[PDB]
């Protein structure tokens, strides 16, 4: 496949490691109660394990001779899933986090003593102004084509 | 009396009732800015349409293959069916003519009236109208533009739009065209709802 | 109350519970989606 | 209003905060925490209070009344803590999505009257009906005072509203008693009456 890689499902050093972790998990379980309390949670463990590697493989990552998951970012349409589309939500999330702080700064701007409201945070504008980044990606555009984005005389 | 979203909240001022179907209802404040309103209200319309005629063409052919008068495809696999020209010939067609018209109709938004005349035949000029109403031509039966009516295209726009969104949400949930969704609902709506479809 | 409002939001305290809320946000998320490598969904 | 200076106080002997005067309903100077000194807050406590008294009393009748009713062979309404689960006719998923758009409109109509009074009265349906009511937390009407037996002079409403706040307290704490119970017990509160009627000197707290 892509950079010499083959997929996790059909891997075999991935299958190898999750035998070996489920095995190493289980060694532990032998020793207490069969139904205590932490043989209950090793239990669990060892279920999110199989779900773990299941769902690895369900997914179609890549593995390499280590036999660990790689992520591929070149583009390629069959991984966007590993950094594109969340590449893209962090972008959105940032913008709104940097929006918001960015309203919240110009709209204390015009007081006397803007500082005040600085360290101390005027919760009630700030709750209007938090859900702005909602349509950031709207505001941040036509404030960037109407030309006042940027500080002009500087 | 403009139309209040919430009766209990005051509209914002830079909505003042002139424009059709002006409500109030702006939450977020996208419209602060004059010209990102002038830019939005042609958003508006043009989305408005189009939703309009999607769902109409998404909804009508499905309700009448249901009922038993035309055999047509789902909308979300009419896409397969072979037609009479390569899909990709058909794209680059529908781009052509597109590429077109969208950049007349930009024209006409970015500075009004500098596009009502045709660009063939000397004569044959559109009206002088307002940005996104172009009568003319594009208005034959020559229905009154009064402004009721202009009231009554938006609210149709926006419920288009908004069940354009629920078809789409409705088809990638469940797994069939609207009218399916609403026939199985109508059968036991107590038992055949998003709870059970989740 | 309007002091212990004041106070209430200052930095100090208003960005301990907002990184409280976020931490427990994020807790809860990766509880139920834990071992998330890809998104999936589309 | 009328501001009590001598009215009958929570704690005897001492001074009531300067923020309650008597003009509410039912006031006796209770705020050792102080906590609606601010006078929108207070207003906000006041229709806070109005409405948990509302639904508490509505809630104790509920519990209380159904299960004397069942404890006496005369009906077979379940245990009211266990009630949730017991199914119906469809899931309580469904029944409690179609309940919360319906009390969410109602509560959105309270809300818009509360953040800006007498804006809200008039039924946007049919605009020749109009809540009678013009207090906050006190719609009135035909629909919330068909009988219309508290509209009389304020004097005789005011001892009114501190009736109707008095019994949503006692209320409130009784809906509370029941859960803490149940929670601590394992039986009905009628179950827990009747044990300790029959045992007052032995059946009560301190029995586990
Ligand atoms: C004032 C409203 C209201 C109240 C007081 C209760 C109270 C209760 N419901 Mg409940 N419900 C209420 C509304 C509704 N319920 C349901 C549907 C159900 C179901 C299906 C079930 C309950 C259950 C319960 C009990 C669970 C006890 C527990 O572990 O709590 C946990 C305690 C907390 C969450 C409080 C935590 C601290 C607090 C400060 C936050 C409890 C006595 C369950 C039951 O009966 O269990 C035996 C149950 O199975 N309810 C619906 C949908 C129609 C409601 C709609 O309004
Ligand atoms: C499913 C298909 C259909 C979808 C339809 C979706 C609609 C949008 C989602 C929800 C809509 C219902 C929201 C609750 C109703 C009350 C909201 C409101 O009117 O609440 C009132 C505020 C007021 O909005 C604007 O708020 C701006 C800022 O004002 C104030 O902002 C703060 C408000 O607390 C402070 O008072 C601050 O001092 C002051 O600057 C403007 O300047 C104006 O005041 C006002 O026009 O709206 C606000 O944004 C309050 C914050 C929540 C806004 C949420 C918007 C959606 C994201
Ligand atoms: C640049 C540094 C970096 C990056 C990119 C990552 C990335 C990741 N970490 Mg990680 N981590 C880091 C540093 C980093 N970490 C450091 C320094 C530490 C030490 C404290 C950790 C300790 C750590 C642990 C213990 C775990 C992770 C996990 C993860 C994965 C979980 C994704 C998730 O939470 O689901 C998705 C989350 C969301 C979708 C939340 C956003 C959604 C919002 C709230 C809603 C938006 C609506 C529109 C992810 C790939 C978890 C994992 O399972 O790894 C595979 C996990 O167990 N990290
Ligand atoms: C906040 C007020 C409140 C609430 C939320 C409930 C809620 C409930 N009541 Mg109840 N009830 C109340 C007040 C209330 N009641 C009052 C004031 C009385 C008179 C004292 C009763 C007398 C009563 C009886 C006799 C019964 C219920 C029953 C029920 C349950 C199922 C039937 C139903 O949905 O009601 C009815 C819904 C309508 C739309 C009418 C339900 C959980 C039934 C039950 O126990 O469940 C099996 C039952 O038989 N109630
Ligand atoms: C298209 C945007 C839009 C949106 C998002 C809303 C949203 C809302 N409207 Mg509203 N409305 C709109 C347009 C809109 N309206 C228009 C154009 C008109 C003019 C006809 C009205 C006239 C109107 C009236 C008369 C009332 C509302 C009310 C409400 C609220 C009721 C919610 C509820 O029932 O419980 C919760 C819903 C859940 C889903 C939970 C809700 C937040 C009610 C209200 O809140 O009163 C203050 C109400 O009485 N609206
Ligand atoms: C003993 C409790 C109690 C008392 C003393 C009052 C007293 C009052 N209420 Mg109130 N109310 C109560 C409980 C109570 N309420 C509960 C539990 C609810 C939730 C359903 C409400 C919801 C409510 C609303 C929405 C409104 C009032 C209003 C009023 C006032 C108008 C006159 C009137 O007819 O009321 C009641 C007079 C009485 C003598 C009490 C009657 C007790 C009945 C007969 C109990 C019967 C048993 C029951 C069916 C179970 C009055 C001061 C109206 C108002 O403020 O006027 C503008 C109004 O808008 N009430
Ligand atoms: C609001 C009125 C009220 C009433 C009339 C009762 C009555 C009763 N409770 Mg109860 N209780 C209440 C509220 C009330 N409770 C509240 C709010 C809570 C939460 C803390 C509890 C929690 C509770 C538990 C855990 C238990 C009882 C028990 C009992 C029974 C035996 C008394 C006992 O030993 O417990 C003592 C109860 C308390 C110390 C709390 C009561 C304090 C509140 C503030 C009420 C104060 C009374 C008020 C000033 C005057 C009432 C007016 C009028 C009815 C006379 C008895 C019939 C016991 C039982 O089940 O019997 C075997 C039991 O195990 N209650
Ligand atoms: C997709 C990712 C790419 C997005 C690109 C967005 C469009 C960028 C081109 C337009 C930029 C712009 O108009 O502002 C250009 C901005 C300033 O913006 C200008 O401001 C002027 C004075 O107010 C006028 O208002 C102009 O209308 C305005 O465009 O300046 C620049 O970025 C320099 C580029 C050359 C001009
Ligand atoms: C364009 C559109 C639909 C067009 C559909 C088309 C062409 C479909 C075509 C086809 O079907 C046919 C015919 C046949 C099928 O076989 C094939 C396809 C090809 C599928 C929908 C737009 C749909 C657009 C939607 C749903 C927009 C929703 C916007 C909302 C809710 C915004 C609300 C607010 O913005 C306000 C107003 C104020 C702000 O301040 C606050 C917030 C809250 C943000
Ligand atoms: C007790 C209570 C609050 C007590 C608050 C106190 C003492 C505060 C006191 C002070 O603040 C003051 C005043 C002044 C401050 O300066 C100082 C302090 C000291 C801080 C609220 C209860 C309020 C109680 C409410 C609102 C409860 C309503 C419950 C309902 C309706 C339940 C319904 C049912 O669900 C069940 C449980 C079972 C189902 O099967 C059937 C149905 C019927 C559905
Ligand atoms: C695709 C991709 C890639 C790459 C890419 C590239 C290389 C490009 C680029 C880029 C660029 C070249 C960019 C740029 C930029 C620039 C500028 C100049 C800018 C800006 C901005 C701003 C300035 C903003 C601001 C703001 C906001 C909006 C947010 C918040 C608020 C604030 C105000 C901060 C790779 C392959 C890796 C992978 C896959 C993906």
């Amino acid at each position: 496949d892509i950079a010499g890689l083959t997929p996790c499902k059909d891997s075999k050093q991935f299958a190898k490691r999750e035998k070996q972790s489920i095995k190493k998990l289980e060694s532990s379980l032998k020793l207490y109660a069969p139904d205590s309390a932490p043989a209950l949670a090793i239990n669990a463990t060892i279920e999110k394990t199989k779900r773990r590697f299941d769902n690895y493989g369900k997914q179609g990552l890549l593995c390499g001779a280590d036999g660990l998951p790689h992520l591929i970012v070149s583009g390629d349409q069959r991984h966007w899933g590993e950094f594109i589309t969340p590449g893209i939500l962090f972008l959105y999330i940032a913008g709104w986090i940097g929006w918001v702080g960015r309203s919240y700064l110009i709209a204390i701007r015009d007081d006397k003593k803007p500082t005040q409201k600085e360290i101390i945070i005027d919760v009630p504008l700030a709750t209007g102004l938090v859900f702005r980044g909602f349509s950031w990606p709207i505001a941040a555009y036509r404030e960037l084509l109407n030309g006042e984005l940027v500080a002009k005389d500087v | 009396k403009k139309g209040e979203w919430l009766p209990g909240l005051a509209s914002p001022g830079y909505l003042t009732g002139s424009l059709p179907g002006d409500n109030g209802f702006d939450p977020l404040g996208l419209a602060e800015d004059p010209e990102n309103l002038k830019w939005f209200v042609q958003a508006e319309l043009v989305n408005g349409r189009w939703a309009m005629l999607g769902v109409a063409g998404m909804l009508l052919p499905e309700v009448f293959t249901s009922i038993g008068i035309i055999n047509v495809p789902k909308w979300y696999d009419a896409g397969k069916e072979e037609y009479f020209a390569s899909s990709s010939t058909l794209f680059v067609i529908e781009f052509i003519l597109f590429h077109y018209v969208e950049i007349r109709r930009w024209q006409d938004i970015k500075n009004p009236g500098s596009v009502n005349q045709d660009p063939i035949f000397k004569q044959y000029s559109l009206p002088a109208g307002e940005v996104g109403y172009p009568g003319g031509i594009f208005n034959p039966l020559n229905f009154a533009p009064t402004l009721e009516a202009k009231e009554k295209e938006i609210a149709n726009g926006r419920l288009a739009m908004l069940a354009f969104l629920g078809f789409i949400i409705q088809h990638n949930v469940t797994g069939k065209g609207p009218f399916d969704n609403l026939l199985q609902h109508i059968s036991d709506p107590w038992h055949n709802t998003i709870v059970q479809t989740l | 109350m309007r002091d212990l409002k004041t106070y209430l939001s200052v930095a100090p305290v208003a960005s301990t519970l907002w990184f409280a809320a976020l931490a427990g946000l994020l807790i809860e998320i990766n509880r139920f989606f834990p071992d998330a490598l890809t998104f999936p969904f589309f | 209003t009328v501001a009590e200076p001598d009215r009958p106080l929570w704690f005897p002997g001492s001074t009531p905060p300067p923020w309650l005067d008597g003009s509410l309903p039912g006031d006796f100077g209770f705020d050792p925490l102080g906590l609606g000194s601010d006078p929108e807050s207070l207003r906000w406590n006041v229709q806070a209070e109005l409405v948990h008294s509302r639904w508490a009393m509505l809630g104790a009748a509920g519990i209380f009344i159904p299960e004397f009713l069942t404890k006496l062979g005369i009906l077979n309404t379940p245990s009211w803590y266990t009630a949730g689960e017991q199914e119906y006719f469809t899931d309580t998923t469904t029944l409690f999505i179609v309940e919360l758009v319906f009390i969410g409109w109602a509560e959105g109509r309270r809300w818009a009257d509360i953040l800006n009074p007498g804006c809200v009265n008039t039924d946007p349906i049919f605009p020749n009906n109009k809540l009678t009511g013009t207090d906050v937390g006190y719609p009135g009407g035909l629909w919330f005072d068909p009988l219309g037996w508290g509209s009389a002079s304020p004097q005789k409403l005011k001892e009114l509203r501190t009736k109707e706040i008095k019994n949503g307290r006692l209320a409130m704490l009784a809906v509370m008693g029941a859960w803490f119970q149940h929670i601590y017990t394992g039986t009905g509160p009628i179950d827990n009456l009747f044990a300790h009627l029959a045992d007052p000197g032995h059946a009560t707290i301190f029995a586990a």
